[PDB]
């Protein structure tokens, strides 16, 4: 049983227990003369509800019924105080459900009877989660202000709403207006709430009111990407110096867009959001001219500096790699297994020279070269999540997977050595192809070279696997095939498929027209092979190849707006990363500050706009 | 955008 | 009956659904006031009756489908337009909802040849959406068309 | 002779006919002046007629002649009882060819005469085919319901037309209506043809009258892929239950989408159907909801099942084939034709080992796994039809001749052995790459491997055969020069033509850049050969190899949107696929019933949705009601 | 042999058991640059570019063909 499937079966039986009763049925279908013979004699008890719990008078406000809720008012008005008692819909009263249809006079009546305007409706169908449609909250002032019904909102201020009161999760009423799908609604909504906001309070505004995870709804509108709530609240930011004719001086607050003195920024949080509109705050008029400032001015010659430090560093490896203690071998190769060719195996342990202890010096820098980055990489796996850090690909994404699997591997040959062990050679190529293509992580500083490196991400994700999934199917079918047909034959003149490894790898091969077609024009193959090789050649390196430039050739113009604005939330996600781990002697607080310019202590930057 | 519209204008004209 | 607007049925049937979203069965005055009370509008009680029994023909104070576009075809009270958008609106048009939709706009943009992605082809709805439910009306379709 | 041959002559030969009398022409031309004073003295036998078989009333009626019909009533109302005798045209009478141009008063003044509303017109112009522009059925009741004339629809049921009455294809009225091009208006003719429906009928409702081929008009719906009278047949099968603000929690039927004890299902029907249109079915609010949740409950981990068993069938199967009973030959090859290479011959008969009674348990699940395939897809060849199962590929299509001749190959390798036949080698090889390359049927399970599946099926039929029949006349005509310039060469120094199959092979290779150019830089070649290979060169892989990838280019992003749309309906045609062949221990029946939460016994499903409270889609028609 | 290799047909010309001269190693890698690199996979680009200009030209060109 799936719980959509549970709660189904509870909105099914509520029409059941509906039929049952001729209240209920008479609650729901106004008909009054139907009403007012029942409950004059023999006044029932009233707890009959239900399968939700629902009373009658809640049955008699969930459909639009004014005269059939008030006629259950006047013979029992302890109606108005009673919840549903349901796991799911715990604690909906009849007042929730008169703000939710917008019902003006219900909710006069409801309050003339002193109705709880506080009451938390605390089911698991009000929650908000993927599954339930709409996030509304727990209080009937929040059901108020994200149905964009003004009057009603007035109504509950003046019966005494709780305006800073919070959910469960945390989210007061100005956070819920933020994670609406009516975004311009909840604007205006913005402004009639802090106009009835507590005068002179002892704790802070309304507008700075955190969460039950630490957010601020100046902060919540930047992760869930409200790109108009968020001009609605840089309204309350900018001072407007002067208008010299088309131009205009505003000077933004940039307290609570910096957000010097915080463990979690609020940048962090943006660059960091799941939600894929979370990248347009990074593009709004003050948040757009603050990362630029700090990229230019010193987020791109300390990328820069970083991005030569590693390409010398990468250098320094490999010439540790190409020179390594090889010395010659004695045991005389053709005698076992002649097949083999091997003339070098290593040394032991030894130095001594005078062109290997240049060398060790090299190793040692690659040996604190690759703690380094497990000491710069490994802290920063459990503060952004474990996996939300190797797989959002805008705070690196998949090259944090490369350097630190890179920077295990420089000291896995360590291990291989110091203990003379044979296979030295394993751990050192495997970490040569990924500490080069760490290098590609330093693409992302450049507007000639960083938009390209997104694509390359793009496609070896969702592109490269749908294509080699595909390949793996057929390419088993022909090496399969072609180990077939020549196992039979000679090996000693056609050697390409000697073995079954060997038969997978050269027909891997032969389908990106690397190895030349395998044929011997001085023997007779067999013509089963080449009936297979015709079909081998249409198939893959006709079809298929080409297919895969046809195909990454279309999804290529699809996602290049998609990887434009991605570079552009990719250059802001490395300054936040380079502004956190850099020290404070590098990367003075961006901003002017008012502390000589006397209007405050806060930090202000200017912006001046030439409008049309 | 506003210019796959003046396709459309234009092919009935 | 003879207003002759076939397009405009189409659009008068998901704006019949509108008012009586409430119930199965055709407009019951109560969900009317429920589509006016949504707007804000809060209307007075007795002056609902008043106002169906003013669009009535046939007694039995409900109304329903057939005398909703009664009432549409006197009002919106008459356009002798172009005639030549109507019919192109109806082959650009694939399944005959009255609707343009929001997949079949990309439909067209693949046969007439233009190179348009997804989101451009959504960003041709939004401008062209003035009610925005994300499928251009018919009447959509021409204040895009000859209005410029 | 062509049949649309015969039919353009009879109706050019109605009009000599027409100029042959004075009475046709006049009555087509409303001259009554010359109508009545033909009528008055020597009455003629109105028999005479078009070669059509058509009365003067026919001939008036045919042209919006309110007058000149009237007056051949009047001397002859007999005429208002007769049909059209050809046999394209057989039975039209003049009430048909009223209700066609919406003559108002011509239908009155021939429903006055007591016209027989139930005349069938079963000629060969008016049968539902590719060559008749409209099918409108036959009884004149259908002709004015597909013609959207509400005023001729109310004049035929007050004189009594069956509107139960069905045709040759065994289409009632509310069928007809489905058929039509204008989709708009059949839908409010159903609401029109509903409210004159027989009340408390002894038989079905007329909404379920089935067909001919046993299509109720609720399921021709979903056939013809009308989506416009597929939602205004789910008017009368949802109840709304509330509207708790924005939401709405409707409850559909799902007595006739599901339509659980059936042989030809509604959503078999549905995905089988050859109407391009049929897919958008498997769009609609309540069956997009249905077979999603047939999906992502049951069908989806009952498919991973079977693709994660069919994965280890295959590995068994070449595990079986790479080892395979070789022994070393005796023949010293080198005697034979020593361009000759063999060395391993077979084995006769024998398993006398321990590492092959492992294989033999292996390859009997070879031979079993082959067997389950020829019992599991032979009886789904006659149910579809043998040819729509082959290639419809929304069901399948073509995996199922894949899936088949692979499975054969086995059974026929399993003849290749029991009788020591030398020629293992060529039916295993042929049953690795058909059986390989059956593991993609198993690739529109997932939304990563099922749109590109398509795309491989619609470049190979669409595309790749359109440029291997201009590479065959291409490499024809190379490999032919090929062989002509060294076949007077020497083959022991440059062998790559030595034989006219190899030549074709070898220029076969040279096209798709795979085998190096043959050159030998310590011979001359002859000067010939390298003038035909700078051709070669250009015309095969500079211009025809890259345009493949420009056309192939070109023609992805045109059906990447069908494409798309294709693959929607094949998790669906899959789904169906495996609620019929999985027994009912799996898959419980979808929806939740009625018999407890107490309403009927049908099986409801539940769907709430969250319509936008926007202002602009609602001002504009409450201003209409206040103002 | 110079056309050749532009088409990826003959492979690049190298004898593993000699030495060759520098200049030639400098002028290939110039010549798999500008040719097998760029040219070649712009021909695909170009042609590619000038095919859906082209479809619906060529499309109304075979209906004046079949006539
Ligand atoms: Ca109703
Ligand atoms: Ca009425
Ligand atoms: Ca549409
Ligand atoms: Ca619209």
């Amino acid at each position: 049983q799936d719980w959509e499937q549970y709660r189904d079966r509870v909105n099914m039986l509520q029409q059941e227990r509906i039929r049952d009763s001729p209240l209920l049925q008479a609650a729901k279908e106004n008909d009054l003369r139907l009403l007012k013979i029942l409950l004059l004699n023999q006044s029932c008890d009233f707890q009959q509800r239900g399968a939700v719990g629902e009373t009658a008078l809640h049955v008699a406000a969930l459909y639009d019924n004014l005269e059939a809720a008030t006629l259950l008012m006047e013979a029992a008005p302890e109606l108005a105080k009673e919840p549903a008692l349901c796991e799911p819909f715990v604690g909906q009263t009849a007042l929730h459900i008169a703000v939710m249809n917008q019902n003006l006079n219900l909710v006069r009546a409801l309050l003339a009877r002193g109705a709880s305007v506080s009451a938390r409706a605390t089911g698991a169908a009000f929650r908000r989660s993927p599954h339930n449609l709409i996030y509304y909250g727990e209080h009937p002032l929040s059901f108020a202000a994200c149905v964009g019904s003004e009057e009603i909102v007035r109504l509950l201020i003046e019966h005494g709403a709780d305006i800073r009161a919070q959910d469960s999760l945390g989210n007061t009423v100005l956070h819920i207006l933020i994670l609406q799908p009516n975004k311009t609604f909840a604007c205006q909504m913005y402004n009639l709430l802090l106009s009835y906001d507590e005068h002179s309070d002892h704790l802070q505004s309304l507008e700075l009111v955190p969460n039950h995870q630490g957010l601020t709804p100046f902060k919540l509108a930047g992760v869930e990407g409200n790109t108009v709530m968020f001009q609605h609240l840089m309204q309350k930011r900018k001072h407007v110096q002067w208008t010299c004719g088309p131009l205009t001086s505003t000077l933004y607050d940039l307290t609570e867009i910096d957000s010097w003195g915080e463990e979690l920024s609020f940048l962090e949080l943006v660059v960091s959001s799941k939600k894929r509109e979370a990248r347009q705050i990074l593009e709004q008029t003050p948040v757009k001219e603050l990362v630029s400032f700090k990229w230019k001015k010193y987020g791109r010659p300390y990328f820069c500096v970083l991005a030569s430090l590693y390409i010398l560093y990468m250098i320094c490896f490999t010439t540790c790699c190409i020179y390594r203690p090889l010395k010659l071998r004695d045991d005389n190769r053709t005698d076992p297994r002649d097949i083999t060719i091997l003339q070098q195996k290593l040394l032991q342990e030894a130095y001594v020279t005078h062109q290997d202890n240049i060398r060790l010096v090299g190793e040692l820098v690659t040996v604190t070269g690759a703690v380094i980055i497990l000491l710069l990489e490994i802290p920063d796996i459990f503060r952004v999540g474990a996996s939300r850090y190797f797989g959002q690909t805008i705070l690196g994404g998949p090259f944090h997977v490369i350097i630190i699997t890179y920077a295990s591997l420089v000291l896995l040959t360590m291990v291989m050595r110091l203990t003379n062990m044979n296979g030295e050679v394993v751990p050192l190529s495997f970490a040569l192809v990924l500490g080069w293509c760490s290098v590609m992580y330093f693409a992302r500083g450049f507007q000639m070279l960083g938009p390209f490196t997104i694509m390359i991400q793009k496609m070896i994700f969702g592109d490269l696997m749908r294509f080699c999934w595909l390949m793996a199917v057929v390419i088993l079918g022909f090496a399969s095939a072609f180990h077939i047909t020549f196992q039979t034959e000679d090996p000693n003149n056609l050697g390409e498929f000697s073995d079954y490894p060997t038969a997978l790898f050269s027909t891997f091969e032969l389908f990106l027209t690397i190895i030349d077609g395998p044929a011997n024009y001085s023997v007779d193959l067999p013509f089963m092979y080449c009936i297979t090789y015709a079909a081998f050649a249409i198939i893959a390196t006709l079809l298929m190849l080409n297919l895969f430039i046809a195909m990454m050739g279309d999804t290529h113009w699809r996602v290049a707006q998609e990887r434009d604005e991605l570079w552009r939330a990719q250059v802001v996600a490395t300054t936040v990363m380079l502004e956190r781990k850099m020290p404070r002697f590098l990367w003075p607080r961006s901003g002017i500050c008012g502390y000589e310019y006397g209007l405050g202590d806060r930090w202000f930057l200017r912006v001046e706009n030439h409008h049309d | 955008s506003h210019r796959g519209w003046e396709i459309l204008r234009r092919n009935t004209l | 009956a003879d207003q002759l607007t076939e397009e405009q049925i189409a659009e008068f049937k998901e704006a019949f659904s509108l008012f009586d979203k409430d119930g199965d069965g055709t407009i019951t005055t109560k969900e009317l006031g429920t589509v006016m009370r949504s707007l804000g509008q809060n209307p007075t009680e007795a002056e609902l009756q008043d106002m169906i029994n003013e669009v009535d023909a046939d007694g039995n104070g409900t109304i329903d489908f057939p005398e909703f576009l009664t009432m549409m075809a006197r009002k919106m009270k008459d356009t002798d337009s172009e005639e030549e958008i109507r019919e192109a609106f109806r082959v650009f048009d694939k399944d005959g909802n009255g609707y343009i939709s929001a997949a079949e706009l990309r439909h067209v943009m693949t046969n007439l040849g233009e190179k348009l992605t997804d989101e451009e082809v959504d960003e041709m709805i939004r401008e062209a959406d003035i009610d925005g439910d994300g499928q251009v009306n018919y009447e959509e379709f021409v204040q895009m068309m000859t209005a410029k």
